RNA sequence: AGGUGAAAUUCUUAGAUUUGUUAAAGACGAACUACUGCGAAAGCAUUUGCCAAAGAUGUUUUCAUUAAUCAAGAACGAAAGUUAGGGGCUCGAAGACGAUCAGAUACCGUCGUAGUCUUAACCAUAAACUAUGCCGACUAGAGAUAGGAAAACGUCAUGACUUCUCCUGCACCUUAUGAGAAACCAAAGUCUUUGGGUUCUGGGGGGAGUAUGGUCGCAAGGCUGAAACUUAAAGGAAUU
């Protein structure tokens, strides 16, 4: 996890707001693909 | 680390302040953290106003002053050299320069 | 340099009610003389109600925040 | 004629990008002469400039003498509204009406101001340049 | 070439103001269907009071005049409303005072109805060391109600012709101040702005009594 | 005319932009506005009335331990978003062209649908911040400030102001043989001279707020929440 630090960005990084969104699109896709195989 | 004890917004026991748009930038900043200079000034400078005293109708006339309240963005101020920037010690002073 | 056992009369008068060494009330009672009647009435200094006379109701005092106002020229003697 | 010094309100609209010099009767319904910074100068940059607003007022000065008008009430104006700080034309245009010899009276700021209103352009983070 | 088709008309003020002259305007030459004196009717004329007085005082404020009737290169104005200049009201606004405002919609004995406004600012005393000074809302409400009642009473008792006269010496502003001291001292106390909502009928014979 | 760093798209003699007086529409309440107020937090600035509710102060009223903190469980919870009706001015994710540039799906410019506003449901998260849990005791002064209360042969006319004391607020300045890694701190003090009461959370950095299972949701997603493998440093505050 990460909790409060979540977006510390102490050193050059991707940027948390973008990172959260990128993972959401990966996750959303995982759903329809897993429901397709039912 | 905290650069200011205050945080620069000067807000206590609210949780929510009013908002104003910057006069140059456009930006929504909080009213408390805006940085405001109420510019009173007469319309025609100083040097040029003697033309109006020469030319005009009526025996004397008070040339009426222009009243506006400017509000700034921090970034608009520091670019335009209203505030620039200060040392860590001299930061803390809150008085009027040019009383 | 300090005396907690024997504090000064001047300073302990200034303090709050309860913060004094012995707590006691700064309110008091009054024998009030309204202008018409020769009668007298025992009235509390801080009165929360509009106090009437002993017969044929005039009005002694109207309630306020703290001490009640007494109605026009009428004298009062503390107990 | 008999009582000299007849008046007419002048309406110096002076935003950024252009300066408008307008002359009208006291009622204000009927106009007398209209000049726009950009009628004089043809850059687009120099529509707003000190010289264009000065040269605008000289044509207004010439036309005012012919029609009747020997004197001018005046009403300066920034764009104001949502956008309230009158442009570099307004310094030079008001000076230029003096050097003609129109008789000036009664200056007013009349730039329109809300009692909080509407929303301004350029979004939340503003016109980042 | 366009302005050969026009001719000048002369505006005339009320007798109340004290200066007959001031109104100069051009309505253009008349044409059968759309004639000049129709188009000249119902124009509106914001004019400074220190012009009408003819003395250098009351630079602030403006009086609006609309010409109800026209007769032979002359225009006869009964007034539309009152206004204050933005130089004045913005100079009076300073930091660390309590701005009070008020209004009432009021009917005169003469038919038409008005919507007056008032502005009052609390004033520091002599020998006052307090940094700011303010009115405690409750105090403000009492003052505000007092302002409207006083304003309402004055407008109602006097007809519009009479009412304009009250405005010239600014007597109404003074009256509110001396009533309200009991709550809070105040300063300035202007009437600011007035707006006619009706104009009741035309009435030619009533308007000629004004123009002496 | 517009607009810009400079221009163009766009609007214009079938009369724009500017001048003036109206009318309609729906937003938003400038200046006064503050190291001010109120509110459990989210939040709350036009006038007047109605409807309950709250704190502080005052009290030689009353009950007499009725209290503090809280696994379960429950109410409210900005903005965005959703569902069904209204309303739709301005602004304006998408989209559209016009610029800039090597390219520019961006910054800049001109239009512009959802949305923004409101009634009725949902959602339940924000740098939702004082990044400091909630009650209690004691530590240190000065001057301001908001609310209430008492005093003065006080000054001007029940109130405004002056001087002084009391509690209750938001803070601020100065200083410590008090604390801290330091920045700084009337609390982060009274803690190796270690125990006033209590709730929740953390154990090197990733993998990961991911996988699977559960449960709430109309969805978006929320709450709970691993491992294999990986790595010698990540991280904090000051100095040059």
């Amino acid at each position: 996890a990460h909790g409060a630090s979540r977006y510390k960005k102490a050193r050059a990084k991707m940027r948390w707001k973008w990172k959260k969104k990128r993972t959401r699109r990966l996750q959303r896709k995982r759903r329809k693909m897993r429901q397709r195989s039912r | 680390p905290t650069k200011r004890r205050n945080g620069g917004r000067a807000k206590h026991g609210r949780g929510h302040s009013a908002v104003v748009r910057c006069s140059n930038c456009g930006r929504s900043c909080p009213k408390d953290k805006a940085i405001k200079r109420f510019n009173v000034r007469n319309i025609v400078d100083a040097s040029s106003q003697r033309d109006l005293r020469e030319a005009s109708v009526y025996n004397t006339y008070t040339l009426p002053k222009l009243y506006i309240k400017q509000c700034y963005c921090v970034s608009c101020a520091i670019h335009s050299r209203v505030v620039r920037v200060r040392s860590v010690e001299q930061r803390k002073v809150r008085e009027n320069p040019q009383r | 340099e300090i005396d907690l056992l024997h504090p000064d009369p001047k300073v302990e008068a200034s303090k709050h009610k309860l913060k004094r060494l012995i707590p006691n009330p700064n309110s008091f009672f009054m024998d009030v003389k309204c202008p018409g009647c020769l009668q007298i009435t025992t009235v509390f200094s801080h009165a929360q109600t509009v106090v009437l006379c002993g017969s044929c109701n005039i009005m002694l005092c109207q309630p306020t925040g703290g001490k009640c106002k007494l109605t026009e020229g009428c004298s009062f003697r503390k107990k | 004629r008999d009582g000299e010094i007849v008046f007419g309100v002048a309406h110096i609209y002076a935003s950024f990008n252009d300066t408008f010099i307008h002359v009208t009767d006291l009622s204000g319904r009927e106009t007398l002469v209209r000049v726009t910074g950009g009628m004089k100068v043809k850059a687009d940059r120099d529509e707003s400039s000190p010289y264009a607003a000065m040269m605008a007022a000289a044509d207004v000065a010439a036309r005012c003498k012919e029609l009747g008008i020997s004197a001018v009430h005046v009403k300066v104006r920034a764009a104001g509204g949502t956008r309230k700080t009158p442009g570099p034309g307004a310094q030079s245009a008001l000076r230029a009406l003096a050097r003609s010899g129109l008789r000036i009276g009664r200056i007013e700021d009349v730039t329109p101001i809300p009692t909080d209103s509407t929303r301004r352009k350029s979004g939340r983070r503003g016109r980042r340049l | 070439d366009p302005f050969l088709k026009k001719e000048w008309y002369d505006l005339k003020a009320p007798t109340l103001f004290n200066v007959r002259n001031f109104g100069k305007t051009l309505v253009t030459k008349s044409q059968g269907t759309k004639l000049a004196v129709d188009g000249l009717r119902g124009r509106v004329y914001e004019v400074n009071l220190a012009d009408l007085n003819n003395d250098e005082d009351q630079g602030f404020r403006k009086i609006k005049l609309c010409c109800e009737d026209i007769q032979g290169r002359n225009c006869l104005t009964d007034f539309h409303g009152m206004d204050m200049t933005r130089d004045k009201i913005c100079s009076l606004v300073r930091k660390c005072h309590s701005l009070i405002e008020a209004f009432v919609d009021v009917t005169t004995l003469d038919g038409y109805t008005l919507r007056m406004f008032c502005i009052a600012f609390t004033k520091r005393r002599p020998e006052q060391v307090k940094s700011t000074c303010y009115a405690q809302t409750s105090q403000i409400r009492a003052i505000r109600k007092k302002m409207m009642t006083i304003m309402s009473a004055e407008a109602s008792k006097c007809q519009l012709r009479d009412l304009v006269k009250k405005f010239i010496p600014e007597s109404i502003g003074k009256d509110i101040e001396n009533a309200c001291k009991g709550i809070f001292p105040l300063q300035n106390v202007f009437i600011r702005k007035v707006k006619m909502l009706k104009k009741p009928k035309f009435d030619l014979t009533k308007l000629m009594e004004l123009h002496g």
